[PDB]
C-alpha cells in the first residue's frame, strides 16, 4: 500500500523559514513525479511544486518562485520542501501528493506573528459527558479518553474558529448511568505547539 | 481557471459523468487532467492521471477521457463508497491548476434525526469568570442543519460560533455550536436553549444555572 507521511509543519513569524519532509513507502519512489499541494482554510486546493524522477526537472507556482525549493533524495524515499521568507498567505495544510495513489495526511503550516496559546480544559459533567478544549492557537489538538482505552462511544468534533482568532473543540463520551459511580472518565488533551498536556477528571 | 459543476447525485448502480472545464477554452491531452478523490475522514487520493490512466487500486468503474474539449470522469454503476468530493487538475506546461470540486452524493442512506446534547458552563470555567455553552449535534443524515440559540425566549446571535457539519465514521453527520457568554450574562437569564432544525423538524435542548 502506498503511504506518504508529512512532517515539519509548525508556526513561524512572517519572514521565517521552515522545511517540510515526506516519508514515502509502498512503491518505487524514484519512478514517479512528486508534488506539493496546499489548501488554505476556506480557499481551494493550490498546487505548489513538482519534481522529476531524478530532480532534473522542477516547477513552481508563481506565488512561490524564489522562496521555495523542492528536492528529493533518491536514496532514502524522501521528498522535501524548503520554504524561505514565508508570508501570511502561505498559511495552509501542505500535502505530499502523486498523480496516482493516496496523498499524505498533511502538516499544518501557520505563518503568523500571533504567539502560541495553550488551551483550557473544562469538564462537561453529565446529568453523555465530555470535555471542552477552549481557546488555543494554532492547530491541532489530540484528545483521548482514559489513556486511549476506549475507542467506541467517543466522538471528538472538528474544532471551530472563534471570532477572537483562537480555536476550540469538544470531545464527548456516552456511558451507562450505572457506570458513572463506579468507573472513571479522564479525557487526555495534548496541544504540542504550546507544550500543553492536560488530563481532566470529568465528573458528575 | 478550472471550472467544475457543484454537485451531482445518483442511486447505487446509476451512472454519473463529471465535467471539468478550462476557462482558456479547450482541454487537450497535454493538459494531463488529474482527478483527485476526497472522502471525509480519508486522505486525498489520485484516481486518474494523464487524462485516462487509472491508479493501480481504483476499480474500473471509474474512467477518464476528453469529450468535446472538456475533461470527463465517468462512474458507471456508482457505489455508496463513491460518495465523495472529486477535484480536477489541469497542467499548463509549467504548473497545475485545481478546480473548485464536484460533490457526488449517492442516494439510499435513510434519514436520521439529530441527537442534541446541550452542556451548561462548567463550575471550573465559571470560577475563571468565563462561560461557554456547548451544543453537540450528532448522528443526523443528510448534512443540512440549522442551529438557533435562545436566551430565555428571545434569540441570540452575538457570541454564536457553529461548525460546518462533517461526516462521522458511520457516514452520519455531526456538528457543534458554541455560545460564549460572561458569567453575569449566564446567571441573568432563567435559561438558555439550543434549537436544532433538521428537515423541517426542530429539536430543542435547554440548560439553566438552577442545576
Ligand atoms: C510534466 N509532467 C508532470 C506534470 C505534467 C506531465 C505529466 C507526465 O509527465 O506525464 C505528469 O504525470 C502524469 O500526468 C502521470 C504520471 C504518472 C502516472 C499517471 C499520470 C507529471
Amino acid at each position: 500500500e502506498v503511504q506518504l507521511v508529512e512532517s515539519g509543519g509548525g508556526l513561524v513569524q512572517p519572514g521565517g523559514s521552515l522545511r517540510l519532509s515526506c516519508a514515502a513507502s509502498g512503491f518505487i519512489f524514484s519512478s514517479d513525479w512528486m508534488n506539493w499541494v496546499r489548501q488554505a482554510p476556506g480557499k481551494g486546493l493550490e498546487w505548489v511544486a513538482n519534481i522529476n524522477q531524478d530532480g532534473s526537472e522542477k516547477y513552481y507556482v508563481d506565488s512561490v518562485k524564489g522562496r521555495f525549493t523542492i528536492s528529493r533524495d533518491n536514496a532514502q524515499n524522501s521528498l522535501y520542501l524548503q520554504m524561505n521568507s514565508l508570508r501570511a498567505e502561505d498559511t495552509a495544510v501542505y500535502y505530499c501528493a502523486k498523480e496516482l495513489g493516496p496523498w499524505g495526511q498533511g502538516t499544518l503550516v501557520t505563518v503568523s506573528s500571533a504567539s502560541t496559546k495553550g488551551p483550557s480544559v473544562f469538564p462537561l459533567a453529565p446529568s453523555a459527558l465530555g470535555c471542552l478544549v477552549k481557546d488555543y492557537f494554532p492547530e491541532p489538538v489530540t484528545v483521548s479518553w482514559n489513556s486511549g482505552a476506549l475507542t467506541s462511544g467517543v466522538h471528538t468534533f472538528p474544532a471551530v474558529l472563534q471570532s477572537s482568532g483562537l480555536y476550540s473543540l469538544s470531545s464527548v463520551v456516552t456511558v451507562p448511568s450505572s457506570s458513572l459511580g463506579t468507573q472513571t472518565y479522564i479525557c487526555n488533551v495534548n496541544h504540542k505547539p504550546s507544550n500543553t498536556k492536560v488530563d481532566k477528571k470529568v465528573e458528575p | 481557471v478550472v471550472i467544475q459543476e457543484s454537485a451531482l447525485t445518483t442511486s447505487p448502480g446509476g451512472t454519473v459523468i463529471l465535467t471539468c472545464r478550462s476557462s482558456t477554452g479547450t482541454i487537450t491531452t497535454s493538459n494531463y487532467a488529474n482527478w483527485v478523490q476526497k472522502k471525509p475522514n480519508h486522505v486525498f487520493t489520485g484516481l486518474i492521471g494523464a487524462t485516462s490512466i487509472r491508479a493501480p487500486g481504483v476499480p474500473v468503474r471509474f474512467s477518464g477521457f476528453l469529450i468535446g474539449g472538456k475533461a470527463a470522469l465517468t462512474i458507471t454503476g456508482a457505489q455508496t463508497e463513491d460518495d465523495a468530493m472529486y477535484f480536477c487538475a489541469l497542467w499548463y506546461n509549467t504548473h497545475y491548476v485545481f478546480g473548485g470540486g464536484t460533490k457526488v452524493t449517492v442516494l439510499g442512506q435513510p434519514k436520521a434525526a439529530p441527537s442534541v446534547t446541550l452542556f451548561p458552563p462548567s463550575s471550573e470555567e465559571l470560577q475563571a469568570n468565563k462561560a461557554t455553552l456547548v451544543c453537540l449535534i450528532s448522528d443526523f443524515y443528510p448534512g443540512a442543519v440549522t442551529v438557533a440559540w435562545k436566551a430565555d425566549s428571545s434569540p441570540v446571535k452575538a457570541g454564536v460560533e457553529t461548525t460546518t457539519p462533517s461526516k462521522q465514521s458511520n457516514n452520519k453527520y455531526a456538528a457543534s455550536s458554541y455560545l460564549s457568554l460572561t458569567p453575569e450574562q449566564w446567571k441573568s437569564h432563567r435559561s438558555y436553549s439550543c434549537q436544532v432544525t433538521h428537515e423541517g423538524s426542530t429539536v430543542e435542548k435547554t440548560v439553566a444555572p438552577t442545576e
